């Protein structure tokens, strides 16, 4: 069947990897803030690498999840991007896809060169009605098989609105 | 589910399963033990919890008390009740909270001619949520709840003080009222979405107060508790129930299944 189990997207999450702190990071992180307008969250090194330089705890990257209307805004403007073309892959068995652009320009956005240029990474989560009941806190439960959010499912979403194309085999 | 997911025998052979009431995510054991049980020597003395749950839209509170057979129900009171009262919209509102609780102690209180703890269940405890207003009307009923006024609407946080202007506005349905007139003037589209049976019965904001504050004294007036009239019998309601449950098999009709199966699937077509 279908009525109610349409496709809404749960959230988006732009995520943005530096191997440092600093300015370097602030920076990234005043570009995910004016472009959620949300202002957005910092993660830390989870061990130390040194191949890598980096340290246990050093703050090393920022992201931010995004969610309604806003959501399908910046998924759109930076699906533009992509030219509507993701591939096979991207979309994950349990439904959700992401892809990446670098130049965080090329979807509205001016340049200031005092900011720099920063890669991005679009992570889609994808669900339907009824995710509250895996989520809230009494009678957790886990949503039903004909229920569940799938690859074939969500690839035939994104071909339909949007239009977009899938490619590879 | 998944083919490299799925579970070995020995994973379900070792498994214990928790509770039931747990598996259901109804039951915190860990609050309960601490509700239930009562101080060794003062023995038989049962421990009354008011328990106060809210489903989507009815307010439930029932003072129980336990025993290793089951809990047991003093007293209950719905706020599905409240229509008694002369209160027919937003029953899982703030006010419908207090007015359910207030109904509550003074039924109970009756029946009995009284120490009570409240189970707020799962429910966070979040400034100004309204698990806490049953308790305002349970207390201000006369009931002894043991409690802190730091959960009530109108407590200042950067400061050790309660706004009791506010807490009472808010047993009245103040909060309710003032978001129904400010809705008077920005904006009728929603305040006729929402706020639409206020229109078909002719309640505008200004009114609200009044409908609780009598809703108060018809309370204390007659707290006595009407069951519903029924229509339909204990029978009736069972024989029509079991249109409806499938019912098990034999193992003989089991058998005839596989054995049929084994006549169609197997021998060649």
């Amino acid at each position: 069947q279908n009525p109610m189990r349409d496709l809404k997207i749960e959230k988006l999450v732009l995520n943005i990897s530096v191997g440092e702190s600093g300015d370097r990071l602030t920076r990234a992180s005043k570009v995910l803030e004016q472009l959620s307008g949300q202002t957005p969250v910092q993660s830390k090194a989870r061990y130390t690498v040194r191949t890598f330089g980096i340290r246990r705890n050093e703050k090393i990257a920022v992201h931010v999840t995004v969610r309604g209307p806003k959501a399908e805004e910046i998924l759109e403007r930076g699906l533009k991007v992509k030219e509507y073309q993701l591939r096979d892959r991207n979309f994950s068995a349990t439904g959700n896809f992401g892809f990446g652009i670098d130049e965080h320009i090329d979807l509205g956005i001016k340049y200031d060169p005092s900011i720099g240029i920063f890669g991005m990474d679009f992570y889609v989560v994808m669900n339907r009605p009824g995710a509250r009941v895996t989520r809230r806190k009494r009678c957790k439960g886990t949503v039903g098989n004909s229920h569940k959010t799938t690859k074939e499912d969500t690839v035939s979403w994104f071909k339909q609105k949007y239009d977009a194309d899938v490619l590879d085999k | 589910a998944f083919q490299k997911d799925a579970k070995s025998s020995a994973y379900s052979s070792r498994f214990q399963t928790p509770f039931r009431r747990r598996r259901e995510g109804k039951t915190d054991y860990y609050q309960r033990k601490r509700l239930v049980t009562q101080h060794k020597a003062k023995y038989n003395t049962p421990k009354y919890r008011l328990v106060v749950r809210f489903t989507n839209k009815d307010i439930i509170c029932q003072i129980i008390s336990s025993t290793i057979t089951g809990d047991v129900v003093l007293a209950a009171a719905y706020s599905h009740e409240l229509p008694r009262y002369g209160i027919t919209h937003g029953l899982t509102n703030w006010a419908a909270a207090y007015a359910t609780g207030l109904l509550i102690a003074r039924r109970t209180l009756q029946k009995l001619g009284f120490k009570v703890f409240l189970d707020i269940g799962l429910q966070r405890t979040t400034t100004g949520a309204r698990v806490f207003g049953a308790l305002k009307g349970a207390s201000d009923g006369g009931l002894y709840v043991p409690h802190s006024e730091n959960r009530f609407p109108g407590w200042d946080f950067e400061t050790e003080e309660i706004d009791p202007e506010l807490l009472r506005s808010y047993i009245f349905g103040g909060h309710v009222s003032q978001y129904m007139e400010e809705l008077a003037d920005d904006d009728e589209e929603r305040f006729s979405e929402l706020f639409k049976g206020y229109l078909a019965d002719d309640i505008d904001a200004d009114s609200l107060e009044d409908i609780y504050t009598s809703a108060h004294e018809a309370i204390r007036a007659d707290p006595a508790f009407k069951p519903t009239e029924k229509k339909f019998t204990k029978e009736q309601y069972a024989a029509e129930s079991k249109k409806y449950r499938q019912t098990k098999l034999s193992k003989e009709e089991r058998a005839a299944r596989v054995a049929a199966k084994i006549a169609a699937l197997a021998g060649q077509q």
